[PDB]
């Protein structure tokens, strides 16, 4: 197993919940 | 032995020894939370331990018992910020929710999300699960940001973390992941919060209302069947004059929603079958734990729940909804008729309605209604006895005071109805 090998260590993308006009 | 509020600064009300009725408590609660008399009907009492709602007419005789005062009758896309969903509004002589009710709904949404009464949707795939967790962090940012805006404090003023503002199941999931992942998540959160509170919040001048609406819409999209109640059953009956389909050998689910009415399905190991929208129901009969819903086309749905209480909860939901979308003055089952409505139509008293409707009702004809501002008087002031504003004689009941002193139309349109 690896400490860094999981979806959270993908490039951070701002969540759609925080999208505004 | 008390009624609880999800609002931040609202002390619960302890109940002394005596007989109570759910409606009066819901009125007290509506008064406590500045809830308008029109929206009072949207709220009900939820029994935390048994997970069963109380019908308005349910009597409470008082032990330890904690009841949650919460908005039960919900309509998806009430906020109208969804393009792929039909709009929801109210008839004018316009929006469903005012600010007061909206605040409470927001508190409720937060409580439900955190305590997992509104569980996150299952992941269609690994990336989708990750994305769900990301959106959870987003929700945390929204909540904390709202709290920030409300207290007039900025990010240096606030101490807190994302851990008490997400579902507990996810938190506990995270606490079992390796240190680096916890660090990673916390940092990414802090970044989201920073960016949102530095740029977005003021770049677009996002108000508090906007954040509430965003949060709740995200709740609609992010959680399982939000604003909906699902009932289990092992014996379901769908029948008509020439059909009799019995489903047996809990394997079947029946869902009640405010903009699709009653639906049912085989509990999965795909899609829901529509039985009826609310306006088509003529009456509902309860026998023991069995509920029998009758439609206008002589079609019938019949189902056997776990007990009588659950049946009461179910029919009370359906009935409330019927009042919300069909007729604001008719009830579908005597077993769950709110004493007020009964005494209302019995004495020929309408509901709080916009004046144009009153003047119109008066023109095309004395119309009796309810105060559009407070619960205390009928537009005559009632107290714990009935009398006029300047009167001094406490007539024991409205009928008596009216004796010594028009009517509502069935399926009549009003702002007490939601157009869906």
């Amino acid at each position: 197993k690896t400490l860094m090998g999981n979806p959270w260590f993908q490039r951070a993308k701002m969540p759609r919940a925080l999208d505004f006009s | 032995v008390e009624v609880i509020f999800y609002l931040s600064d609202r002390e619960p009300l302890r109940l002394g020894s005596g007989e109570y009725t759910a409606e009066e408590l819901c009125i007290r609660a509506a008064q406590a939370c500045r809830i308008s008399p029109l929206c009072h009907n949207l709220f009900a009492l939820y029994d935390e331990n048994t997970k069963l709602w109380y019908a308005p007419n349910r009597t409470i005789t008082v032990m330890s018992l904690r009841l949650h005062y919460r908005m039960r009758f919900y309509f998806t896309n009430w906020h109208g910020t969804n393009d792929n969903e039909q709009s929801v509004w109210r008839h004018s002589p316009t929006p469903l929710l005012d600010a007061s009710s909206l605040e409470y709904l927001f508190a409720q949404g937060q409580y439900d999300l955190v305590k997992c009464l509104a569980p996150i949707r299952d992941p269609k795939t690994e990336q989708d699960g990750h994305d769900i967790e990301n959106e959870c962090l987003g929700m945390a940012v929204l909540a904390i940001s709202h709290y920030a805006m409300m207290k007039k404090m900025q990010l240096p003023e606030l101490p807190i973390s994302y851990k008490r503002y997400i579902p507990e199941t996810l938190n506990k999931s995270i606490r079992q992941r390796n240190l680096l992942t916890r660090m990673r998540i916390n940092n990414v959160f802090k970044d989201f919060l920073k960016e949102f509170n530095n740029k977005t919040i003021c770049d677009s001048s996002v108000s508090t209302h906007d954040l509430k609406v965003k949060y709740l819409a995200t709740l609609e999209t992010l959680t399982k069947h939000y604003g909906a109640e699902i009932f289990e059953t092992s014996m379901l009956l769908i029948s008509s004059e020439n059909e009799m389909n019995w489903f047996h050998s809990l394997y079947y689910e029946v869902m009640v929603t405010g903009n699709l009415g009653i639906q049912w399905r085989h509990k999965p190991n795909e899609e829901w079958n529509n039985f009826s929208f609310f306006p088509e129901i003529t009456h509902i009969v309860i026998k023991e734990s069995v509920v029998s819903i009758n439609k206008q086309d002589n079609k019938k749905m019949e189902l056997k729940l776990s007990s009588h209480e659950e049946a009461l909860s179910f029919v009370s939901l359906v009935d409330g909804y019927f009042r919300l979308t069909a007729d604001a003055h008719h009830y579908l089952c005597t077993d769950v008729a709110p004493p007020l409505i009964v005494h209302n139509i019995q004495n020929g008293c309408h509901g709080p309605i916009c004046t144009e409707y009153a003047i119109n009702k008066l023109r095309q004809e004395y119309v009796l209604r309810w105060s559009c501002t407070d619960f205390d008087n009928i537009l005559i002031e009632v107290q714990k006895r009935y009398s006029l504003h300047g009167s001094d004689r406490s007539f024991p009941s409205l009928g008596d005071l009216m004796s010594h002193l028009c009517q509502p139309k069935p399926r009549e349109i009003s702002n007490l109805l939601v157009a869906t």
